[PDB]
RNA sequence: UAACCCAAACUAAUUAUCUUCGGCGUAAAACGUGUCAACUAUAAAUAAAUAAAUAGAAUUAAAAUCCAACUUAUAUGUGAAAAUUCAUUGUUAGGACCUAAACUCAAUAACGAAAGUAAUUCUAGUCAUUUAUAAUACACGACAGCUAAGACCCAAACUGGGAUUAGAUACCCCACUAUGCUUAGCCAUAAACCUAAAUAAUUAAAUUUAACAAAACUAUUUGCCAGAGAACUACUAGCCAUAGCUUAAAACUCAAAGGACUUGGCGGUACUUUAUAUCCAUCUAGAGGAGCCUGUUCUAUAAUCGAUAAACCCCGCUCUACCUCACCAUCUCUUGCUAAUUCAGCCUAUAUACCGCCAUCUUCAGCAAACCCUAAAAAGGUAUUAAAGUAAGCAAAAGAAUCAAACAUAAAAACGUUAGGUCAAGGUGUAGCCA
């Protein structure tokens, strides 16, 4: 662009950073609604443990439960955090192990 | 032609067709038999298949052995083979009754699908042929956009002779479109699956050939004032007067384009045209592409 | 679905006319007139006038 | 710039290509030499892939006459392909190859003998990991 | 388990800190065409006189069409037919018509802003603003399409009849229509692209500054672009358009999308030469039938195993009455071949862990290390009146054997191909059995 064109337009317009699953918040608290399995996109082949939760904001989201084995059930309380599950499409939330009803993986 | 080798999709096609348990199914152009296998595994009481190619008959016969007493194979043309008495007469139902226990499903080439449905549409008007059992439903494959026209509504760019002819005789529903990549040889167009159920009361109650002529003359020029197309039904000497009378009696604005002619509009035209054909029987035989050939001093 | 599009087009244009008419009523009412200017009739500009 | 720049269907293509190439060789359109050769065409056989087009021309008695006819015909085969695309006989034409057909000589031979015949009365390797260690 | 990092912290989540002097032929982007403003830059006082710009009027050579005379028995059409046709056909230095389009020239490169424009004649007509720079204005805008009235030679979506195929709504044939033409109105779209914005420079900066296009680069002014799909989409607004046209998002979802090159492959390599006891042909004796001998499969038995398309089937076997023997039934032995050994022994599973020895293409012709060169190389490296290639191996050839000589026959035949065959020639990895 010419200097006259740069002057008339000024600095480049920067669209604001889009909010993610946590809505620009470190963590959210949600109530478990259902516990189900999600199938990772091929080439990945597994039965990943996830749960649907109603977050404090009022929306409903799917959250991956990390660790080998969880005791979560409906009506339980959990603290979810950010971080996408790469193989699971649409799963942008994860459960925090060791907070509220969710407990640390049981080393056996 | 295009073949379907995916057993998952044939099972999906049967699943889309609904419950075939205890139903007398007539399959057209079974070919390799992928659809035939799915129909046989749907608790079908009796299945009759007509394959014109003798090369595929041995494959069908082998499938018949795998399903003893469930498969019937005829080496013939679907366009000519008569199924009026293929199934017992006790399953026949009245035209106003619920659809009989007869359902015609099949994946045919598009060369065969278009002539087959046109002949069957006349049979629906005649209530004969495959429709002697009543308002038999047909789940047939067509070219993606031919199916769009079979279901296209008034004013649609796909609205044409397929829309008026098919819809006035049947309730036409486009189920889904199958991708072409899985077909051998590969077609460059997708394949639309259409479900057709004959109507208890046809939208137009005139001879099938009369409706076909009126629909054809109307849609010969899609972008013209319909008055242009309807004029070709009448000899030039009486074209101006008769065309004005026809539109005046049918209560249609002469400037309405063929695409904006609804099913009820054609019914009014067909009803008026029927009276005119009774007044002059020679009018029904007029062809504008032949009178003009024979007008130039035929002698 | 062209039929619906024409139906949507004719109903969209009708709302487009009402918005035009209402915007003209706001102007004279705000100015303090209690009736539209004498010999004025809002032109119908979105109808099949051509 | 210039230097860089420089079943039923086969029955239809085989017959039409023969019908057209016969006309090209009946005039000097290809060349005056090709016209003077007075070449005759037995048949045209197009391959299934359409990679090439065989043109069978009735060979003669003299080998020298045939050797000359072959060279002249082959040189013009590329140009002959141009004339068929330009007159709009066929949109796509394969590289035309000229083949000999000596059956014509045999066909005359049979009649001569047959007339005279006596019928009688009726990763680790790629990586520096191994190297860095020592 | 060890190591590494940080350390009274540590690791996750979230948020913030980094912000336009870059581009617009092929990747995002010059967005159909010209003209008039205000700025910003620039500086000269010309232009035009041009072959097919454009509009109008008149005109007509070739080929059709129609009427008439004469006239074959056919004409038409395809790769081959059918349909169509005899109210046809051929000829006419006969008449009528003036519909439509403009051969050669044109191997030319003119005109116009673009679209576009080349039969002849005549009339009107292009021209000076220093130059670049314009929309919310004005005027145009191929083809296709609509409206009304005409035209209609031929062509022709479509429609109908005839063929085709395992079947084509296809490709092909015949007939005919919208339409292509004209005069009045509308539509405003093209890969409307020379895919190049418009101007004034320069040819040196020891500048292929990716590559392919079209040598490169500088200055000026405007327009445009900012990862991809969603999207020539939704909505809004304008419009004789009403499925349209122009303008043009978000959610959403991902780590790619995209461009130019180079290679390898197989596809239908079916094409031209090719095989040589071979693909067909030629020739001789056989096999395929009968009887037996023998291998295999099957059936079948308490009763081996392996080979088992070419490249198994008188195969391991140049060899099973016992032995051979690895199989089956039944009885018996437990430190049970050896100098020693909580050891001996093991034809127990995997030839898809291997050695070994082979089949196969095969008497096929390739496999090619080390150097050297390239405006960078993903690779390539030949010219003999020679132009970047070179000097060494492996196979072939040669040599030797069949006891003169040749020829022939044997032998030889690299690297790969078939996880080809063989754990049962033997040896062996791993796992399994030890009254
Ligand atoms: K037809
Ligand atoms: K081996
Ligand atoms: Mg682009
Ligand atoms: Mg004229
Ligand atoms: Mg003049
Ligand atoms: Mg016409
Ligand atoms: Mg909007
Ligand atoms: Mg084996
Ligand atoms: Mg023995
Ligand atoms: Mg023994
Ligand atoms: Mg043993
Ligand atoms: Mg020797
Ligand atoms: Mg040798």
């Amino acid at each position: 662009a010419t200097l006259n064109q740069m002057h008339r337009l000024g600095p480049r317009k920067e669209p604001p950073k889009r909010l993610g699953p946590t809505e620009g918040r470190p963590q959210l608290k949600g109530v478990v609604l259902r516990t189900f399995i999600r199938k990772p996109k091929k080439p990945n082949s597994a039965n990943r443990k996830c749960c649907r939760v109603r977050l404090s904001t009022g929306k409903e989201a799917v959250c991956f439960i990390p660790g080998e084995g969880h005791t979560l059930q409906e009506h339980h309380v959990v603290l979810v955090e950010g971080g996408r599950t790469q193989d699971l499409p649409g799963v942008k939330l994860k459960v925090v192990r060791g907070k509220y009803d969710c407990g640390h993986v049981q080393k056996k | 032609q295009n073949f379907l080798l995916d057993l998952r999709l044939t099972d999906k096609i049967v699943r889309k067709a609904g419950s075939l348990a205890d139903v007398y199914v007539y399959e057209v152009g079974p070919g390799p038999g992928g659809i035939t296998r799915s129909i046989l595994n749907a608790n079908v009481a009796e299945l009759l298949v007509v394959e014109k190619d003798t090369r595929f008959i041995p494959g069908l016969q082998m499938l018949s052995d795998a399903a003893p007493g469930k498969l019937r194979i005829v080496h013939g043309d679907v366009l000519t083979y008569k199924i009026e008495k293929a199934f017992p007469g006790n399953i026949r139902r009245q035209w106003e009754d619920d659809p009989p226990n007869v359902h015609i499903i099949g994946n045919l080439p598009f060369s065969v699908s278009t002539p087959l449905i046109i002949k069957w549409l006349e049979n629906i008007s005649l209530k004969d042929g495959p429709f002697v059992y009543g308002r038999t439903k047909m789940t047939l494959t067509f070219q993606k956009e031919v199916a769009e026209r079979l279901v296209a509504t008034t004013g649609s760019k796909q609205h044409s002779r397929l829309s008026i002819m098919a819809q006035y005789l049947c309730n036409v529903e486009h189920l889904f479109t199958i991708p072409g990549k899985a077909f051998v040889p590969k077609p460059k167009v997708d394949v639309g699956v259409v479900h057709l159920t004959p109507l208890i009361e046809p939208k137009i109650k005139q001879p099938f050939k009369l409706v076909e002529k009126v629909v054809q003359n109307a849609f010969q020029f899609r972008r013209k004032y319909c008055h242009r197309g309807l004029g070709m039904l009448f000899p030039e000497a009486q074209r101006l007067e008769s065309t004005g009378r026809l539109l005046q009696l049918a209560d249609i604005d002469p400037t309405l384009r063929p695409t904006h002619l609804s099913l009820m509009h054609f019914k009014s035209l067909c009803d008026v045209y029927r009276k005119m054909c009774d007044e002059d029987p020679q009018l029904f035989t007029y062809n504008f592409r032949e009178e003009l050939k024979q007008k130039k001093s035929k002698g | 679905t062209r039929f619906l599009r024409r139906k949507v087009r004719e109903g969209r244009l009708k709302k487009k006319q009402i918005k035009f008419e209402k915007d003209l009523k706001r102007i004279w009412l705000k100015a303090g007139l209690k009736e539209a200017p004498e010999n004025w009739q809002t032109p119908k500009i979105y109808l099949k006038n051509k | 710039n210039l230097l860089k720049k420089f079943s039923i269907r086969l029955r239809v293509l085989n017959g039409l290509l023969y019908k057209s190439l016969t006309e090209l060789l009946c005039t000097p359109q290809v060349s005056q030499e090709v016209y003077d050769l007075n070449v005759e065409l037995s048949k045209v056989s197009v391959t299934s892939d359409f990679s090439a087009c065989r043109v069978y021309w009735k060979t003669g008695v003299s080998a020298e006459q045939n050797k000359h006819t072959e060279s002249v015909l082959q040189r013009s085969a590329a140009y002959m392909r141009h004339l068929l695309i330009s007159q709009q006989t066929l949109r796509n034409v394969p590289p035309i190859v000229f083949v000999q057909d000596k059956r014509d000589l045999v066909l005359a031979e049979v009649d001569r003998l047959l007339a005279e015949a006596d019928f009688g009365p009726p990763h680790r390797d790629a990586s520096p990991r191994s190297f860095l260690l020592g």
